[PDB]
């Protein structure tokens, strides 16, 4: 029970009538069906739900999301792409707080939110928190991190090494700091 | 006995090698009909093109070609002539050789000899060249490969 | 007309169903080619389930083939009846299973799984109006267990009015194949029992036993199992394949087999296992058959089922026999052996006979029952995730693809909850 | 499909290798000429050989493997071998320099200077290949070479493909016998990079292929070839389900998923069985429970430890050869009830089952007989974290007067680097004895 | 009569319509010659021919076709093939200087040189016929001399002839793959002239050909008589009721005047099928529902665009082969009540049914197989709009700077012609979002 959305943001996604209530969070809203039905009842005269298909494909979640950002900016609605393409690969933490928006962005209602901006992407704190010092691979931080979704959609060799060794250098720095504590 | 399917190969090349360059063939020959004045009477003999390969000739691409040829028709001679001295074989096979050893005479009528499918050598000029101007030059060689073919596999059953 | 579409998954799964189909194809006059060289009478009228129909009565099978290994199309094909199959179902990816649910379900069932639901959209469109869908798998593994319940679970959320019968294969702690096969059971429980209409029990070590002491085999090896559990399904499908007197379907009997949908599973069995020296003697009856699909020696369970009670019985005949004297066996074994079936519930065993006997063979039965044994291997099973959960070992792995622990604590819930369901409703007192 | 790519540093990794190549091309019938020259009497060949070699429109083989040494003696021994038409001269590179049993140099002064060349033939190689699993690299501990380099380059490798299986095959130098007297200095570095930067590790020592020869075998003057010939025969059996098929294949990524226990722990123990001579394999009936049973005896252990000391997390059994399933399970049901074998309270069982159709072949010229079937075991226990232990030992004794360390100093390194290889190594070591340690 | 003259700009309108014109003979059994030399064994041509040829007073076959091109390499090529007996060199027009992927030289200092000639030539093609009502232009959007030239005559051809139809066929650039750099600045030109100037247009490209014919035909090297083949294909199923009939024929006239909504939205989808390869074809039972439910996806569809993405408004339905009009009653109610394929709230219903007689035939040499029956249909959908718009997406940033128009500066040619272009592309896309959106 860690569903990370807050008792208000369920109490309105249960209020809309949703075909199906999403069991797994991360994973449903991945596709962008249930927001696209979302924005069909908030707004019918301007989206189709018919248009969008109810598949786990990352091409069909690539043009549903596509259609969403065209809806976006016709509405003139600020929503981080960041947030965006973390929610298109189903990225830990992200729909949650990319639901919260929404609700904040429909209902014009102010939430309590535990973290705004970019959090802690990989788990370094829960592992540290965690006893029995954990020291994760550079492969197992790759595999949390990087995803084989994103490396389908976008491939850049140059942009992930770089990435990947600033994480290392994130993990050497780190271990150095944990040894300190020892 | 693989000797003559080694010069049989080998005649097969040199004829690819031919209509590969029947355009160039054609286009000598009609500027040796334009030098000796015989536009009229269509070439249907080997002595004719000898004749004007020997006279009315200043290409040296022409007489090259020309040459070739006449080795071509040299080469199905000797061909011939080495069936011959082989063995008598089946009445049908002497009518094969003899067809054969008439058609590659030096002096011999070829305006009502013409190819068919699959051979394409009638096609490639318009059909008035093949009618009246050139129709046995050119269906002559695969013409004769046919029946050297029909005949060595007349000859293998026995 | 009323067609079956079958479905694979799992290495297990796909040389089963390799298996089966070619025992079909002998049994109804099949040749290798792909013509007909029967000689029956109702091997052409209802032929059209599991093939269809072509130029030149050419029938072709209809099952997809899943799979996440390119090793086993080979092996398949290269049999004497692999030229005759759809190369196009043979979806096959470029990294294989590895023995894991988790990933399976994740990475090689996110970009693979568009193509089968095509191809079986496809099929399902090209028929009239259909029943069910027959997927044979294996728990062992994870291209049986990984993607069989999330197929599963695609076509039951397309078509909910379908019949949806599996026979995957139940591990076990004395033959294990996977170290991790606890927790892919574990996993694959929780969909077996949320989004599946029945379910059978598959056992290899019980088959084992079975061959060794009753069989007598020099060299058993999977062939002989393969060949049992297809004759198993013919057995259980010649109620619709072959029409005799008394017909059933696969709805009727999910629907009179089953009390509550918390427990659809069962135990098949056949009745003829001999040796073969003693095929030229025996007596073909009533009585025998009776004792052979009663006791707990000819079944393939793992367990024995005179620790709890009997809960609903159906015995599907095949040949020419008779009526009453199945029905006064069941009367008299009812009578006698009270102490094994609910007494709350008289008459817990149905009757069904199939006047069409199979090939080959004179007299044949199989028995579909659903006895109380399967509670043993359900505690079984959560001891051991309850222990190799504990202190979180060969967890890393499934941490890595994403997926976080507590699908674990729920999934251990339902199965203590199921366990204890089961246990409670066991002693079926008639009153306080 | 399942292809890889093999690495081959060091002397040691080179000569490995040849026997690797040598013994595939003698299974699956690959003449050494390159092409297939049998056109009267044909003796097998017909097979799925695109895993290790390649086709060429010719009807030609070329290896996959990368071959590469800081000295050039060892290539020049190779060339002017009689498979010399087989491989290609890029694929062997030379040098100028090499380490010859030192870090420091082959790390930073000699290593660092050919990098885009290895790195561009990798690359390439890789290109010529579609699928790809994981790498077989070639080296040793006690080789500077295949120290330091190796080092280096998988970094490089680990860093370039996190998707792709990194796999490693070298020598321990047993506590007893050794050929240097600078190994566990190269050791201790290499330990380290092994062990934050790679998956899978498999450590084997000479001393005890030296007892099991002259056990078994009967051989009273050994040399490296039979050690080769081993190494060779336990590399194809465990990767036997991939040129072949069988009832139950096992692939590489389907093993080391369940050889990893954990991050820090990915040091299995392997044990090839039978190990035996040609008088050996002739009135000695073979059934697997023996062998199975045999495989656990610490005489036949690769590494010189007692099972008995420790016990075992995780466990993966392979077969090679005509096995019939009812005898494993015998062998299994036997196994699981013997006391002497000690194991967690945690794991009351796991393993595989990897049946192949093709039995194990034979060398004209070997010591290896005919056998029906083989058996190949990969467990996993904490008995065997003693060896660390002494690596330990002796590198405290020997680091506390600074014996042979100037040289690395005036070749440029961090002083440091010496202690937080230690206190990696005595961290590792206690996370084994917690491991190893019960409820 | 039915009579219709082809006009091929550019050598990929010159191949297209030799493709057309070798389907053609092959199908009528029309021999290389122009004659009828079969006396011995018939196979027939006893038909009406006279759509597409014309006959002698010697029993001659003359093709009635305009192979026009900048480049005479082109020409050579066709010339020196084996069909050089057929046609007249008269219809072939060479040229001394080609556009060859450029507009402003082959529409004004190119194309504007060679006038008279070709408009003597279609002249005298009009004049030998007795009936006309449509013309079949081939060229290219890419190609300099399929768009300019192109663009230049049928200008012109508006302005002489009004009551004769306007057809158009050419390849429109992929976005993913494409052939050249200047694909587009040629393309947003041509666009204009095809919509303000013509009556209907049909786009195809060549990336879907590749998807379907790796799909279905599994060619791992594919080639461009593949794709030619496909297009004549497609043309002659299109044209099937004028060389034969049928229980319902379905003329030139009878397809276009309803194919027509707007004058602004004459841009139809096409989608040939069955395409499937010999082995595709003889397992496989064909029934007219599933392949018109086939029709429908967008892996079969020409342009790749997903169709649930808009709606349709007009559909045109074609037939050719052993049909029986109950199953296409059947597919008919069965696609009407079907909930995937969307459709505008006004048009609940709209097609034709064209039944011929004559079965497809085959080829010696090509990939289709012998099919009883086939079927293409033509829709109308606001999903296609979104080519345009990567297109004009495509022009914009490729003007802001001005990359590559200095030449075309120096030419002469107006500057705002690309923002004329630009905002008639932009009013023709507003168009079809408001006619795509309903009440």
């Amino acid at each position: 029970r860690s569903s990370r959305l807050s008792r208000s943001v369920l109490r309105w996604l249960q209020g809309l009538d949703l075909s199906f209530f999403p069991r797994n969070v991360t994973r449903d809203f991945s596709n962008g069906y249930l927001v696209a039905e979302i924005f069909c009842i908030y707004y019918p005269w301007d989206l189709r739900l018919s248009s969008f298909e109810n598949g786990t494909s990352l091409k069909v979640k690539l043009d549903n999301w596509a259609q969403i950002e065209k809806f976006l900016a016709k509405k003139k609605f600020k929503l981080p792409k960041e947030l965006i393409h973390g929610t298109i690969h189903c990225k830990a933490g992200v729909p949650e707080i990319l639901i919260q928006e929404i609700y904040t962005l429909l209902t014009h209602q102010e939430i309590r939110s535990i973290q705004d901006d970019l959090a802690n992407f990989t788990d370094y704190i829960y592992q540290m928190r965690l006893p029995l010092v954990p020291r994760n691979t550079v492969s197992k931080s790759i595999k949390n991190n990087i995803r084989l979704s994103e490396l389908l959609s976008n491939p850049n060799v140059l942009s992930n090494e770089l990435k990947i060794e600033f994480l290392i250098l994130l993990q050497m720095l780190q271990r150095k700091l944990s040894r300190k504590l020892n | 006995m693989n000797e003559v399917k080694e010069s049989l190969r080998s005649i097969e090349q040199k004829y690819k090698l031919f209509q590969q360059q029947q355009f160039t063939f054609i286009a000598a020959l009609e500027h040796c009909r334009e030098n000796a004045h015989d536009k009229i009477r269509p070439i249907s003999s080997i002595e004719q093109v000898q004749s004007y390969m020997e006279h009315y000739c200043n290409n040296s691409t022409h007489r090259r070609i020309l040459i070739m040829f006449m080795d071509i028709c040299s080469e199905l001679s000797k061909l011939c002539q080495h069936f011959e001295a082989l063995h008598s074989g089946t009445p049908v096979t002497n009518s094969l050789l003899e067809k054969c050893k008439t058609l590659v005479s030096q002096s011999n009528d070829l305006s009502s000899l013409r190819a068919k499918y699959p051979h394409e050598v009638v096609n490639h000029l318009s059909c008035d060249e093949a009618r009246n101007h050139y129709g046995g030059v050119v269906s002559l060689i695969p013409i004769v490969l046919d029946f050297m073919k029909e005949w060595i596999a007349h000859s293998e059953k026995l | 007309m009323r067609e079956i579409v079958h479905l694979q998954a799992g290495q297990c799964g796909n040389q089963i169903g390799a298996k089966f189909w070619e025992v079909i194809s002998d049994e109804h006059g099949i040749d290798p080619t792909g013509t007909y060289h029967g000689d029956s009478d109702l091997q052409l009228e209802r032929i059209n389930v599991y093939y269809n129909e072509a130029t030149g009565g050419k029938y072709v099978p209809r099952a997809v083939l899943v799979d996440l290994e390119p090793g086993t199309m080979d092996s398949v094909r290269s049999g004497p009846f692999g030229q005759i199959f759809r190369p196009d179902n043979f979806v096959f990816g470029q990294s294989g299973a590895g023995n894991n649910w988790a990933k399976g379900h994740y990475t090689e069932g996110a970009e693979l799984v568009d193509s089968v639901l095509d191809v079986v959209r496809k099929e399902a469109e090209s028929c009239d109006c259909l029943q069910g869908f027959q997927l044979t798998h294996s728990l062992g593994g994870g291209t049986g267990s990984g993607m069989g319940t999330l197929l599963i679970s695609k076509i039951r959320e397309e078509y909910p009015d379908r019949i949806m019968n599996t026979f995957s294969v139940v591990p076990s702690p004395k033959v294990s194949d996977t170290v991790v096969e606890p927790y892919n059971a574990t996993l694959s429980v929780h969909q077996l029992v949320e989004n599946t209409d029945e379910t059978y029990c598959i056992d290899n070590e019980a088959l084992y036993d079975i061959c060794f002491r009753t069989l007598k085999l020099t060299t058993p090896t999977y062939g002989d199992l393969n060949h049992l559990v297809s004759a198993t399904m013919s057995g259980v499908t010649t109620c619709l394949r072959f029409p005799g007197q008394l017909n059933a379907d696969l709805r009727k009997l999910a629907v009179n087999m089953v009390p509550f949908p918390r427990l659809h599973f069962f135990m098949p069995g056949f009745a003829p296992l001999t040796s073969r020296g003693s095929q030229q003697y025996r007596a073909l009856t009533v009585p025998e058959l009776t004792q052979q699909m009663f006791d707990a020696k000819n079944m393939m369970a793992a367990c024995d089922p005179r620790h709890g009670r009997y809960l609903t019985v159906a015995a599907v005949f095949r040949g020419r026999m008779s009526m009453k004297e199945v029905d006064e066996q069941m009367l008299n074994v009812q009578n006698k052996n009270s102490s094994y079936f609910v007494e709350w519930i008289p008459n817990n065993v149905k009757t069904a006979v199939c006047d069409i006997p199979p090939r080959g063979l004179k007299m044949s039965a199989t028995f579909i029952g659903n006895s109380t044994a399967i509670q043993e291997l359900f505690k079984r099973i959560s001891e051991q995730f309850t222990a190799m959960f504990r202190r979180k070992a060969f967890l890393h792995w499934y941490t890595g693809e994403g997926m976080d622990e507590m699908e674990f604590t729920e999934a251990e819930s339902n199965m203590n909850d199921l366990v204890s369901e089961y246990q409670q409703y066991q002693d079926a007192t008639a009153e306080e | 499909m399942r292809e890889c790519i093999s690495i081959h540093v060091g002397q040691a990794g080179v000569q490995i290798g040849n026997a690797c190549w040598e013994l595939y091309c003698l299974e699956h019938g690959i003449q050494p000429d390159g092409q297939m020259p049998s056109d009267k009497t044909i003796g097998g060949g017909d097979d799925s050989f695109n895993t290790f070699f390649s086709e060429t429109g010719a009807g030609k083989h070329v290896p996959r493997a990368v071959f590469v040494d800081l000295e050039p003696t060892v290539v020049d021994e190779v060339r002017t071998g009689t498979y010399r038409q087989l491989f290609h001269p890029e694929q062997l590179i030379t040098g100028k320099e090499d380490a010859a049993n030192n870090y420091a140099r082959g790390h930073y002064t000699i290593g660092k200077e050919i990098v885009d060349l290895v790195l561009d033939r990798i690359r390439k190689l890789a290109d010529l290949c579609t699928g790809l699993q994981g790498f077989l690299i070639f080296h040793s501990f006690g080789g500077g070479t295949g120290s330091g380099f190796a080092s280096l380059l998988m970094e490089r490798l680990s860093v370039d493909y996190g998707k792709k299986s990194k796999l490693e095959f070298a020598i321990y130098p047993a506590p007893q016998v050794s050929t240097a007297v600078v190994e566990p200095y190269n050791s201790i570095l290499t330990t380290h990079t092994t062990l934050e930067h790679s998956d899978c590790a498999f450590m084997v020592d000479n001393e005890a292929i030296y007892d099991i020869c002259r056990r078994n075998l009967d051989i009273e003057r050994p040399t490296y070839t039979n050690l080769n010939r081993l190494i060779g025969q336990i590399v194809s059996s465990i990767t036997a389900s991939l040129r072949f098929d069988g009832a139950l294949n096992v692939d590489l990524t389907e093993f080391q998923t369940n050889l990893v226990p954990y991050p820090r722990i990915h040091f299995p123990l392997a044990t090839y069985a039978p190990v035996i001579s040609a008088e050996k394999a002739y009135h000695e009936q073979l059934s697997v429970a023996e062998i199975t049973n045999a495989c656990f005896e610490p005489a036949n252990q690769m590494v010189k430890c007692d099972p008995r000391h420790g016990k075992y997390m995780a466990c993966c059994m392979l077969y090679r050869g005509d096995v019939v399933p009812k005898d494993v399970n015998a062998a299994i049901a036997t196994i699981k009830t013997k006391r002497t074998i000690q194991f967690v309270d945690w794991c009351p069982t796991g393993f595989k089952v990897g049946i192949n159709y093709q039995p194990p072949t034979v060398v004209p010229g070997g010591d290896l007989a005919k056998v029906q079937r083989a058996v190949c075991m990969l467990s996993n226990t904490t008995a065997i974290a003693e060896a660390w232990a002494r690596l330990d030992h002796k590198f405290d004794l020997m680091y506390a007067k600074r014996a042979f360390v100037h040289w690395y100093v005036g070749e440029g390194m961090e002083e440091g680097e010496f202690s937080e290889a230690r206190e990696d190594l005595a961290a590792l070591e206690k996370d084994y004895e917690e491991v190893g340690v019960d409820s």
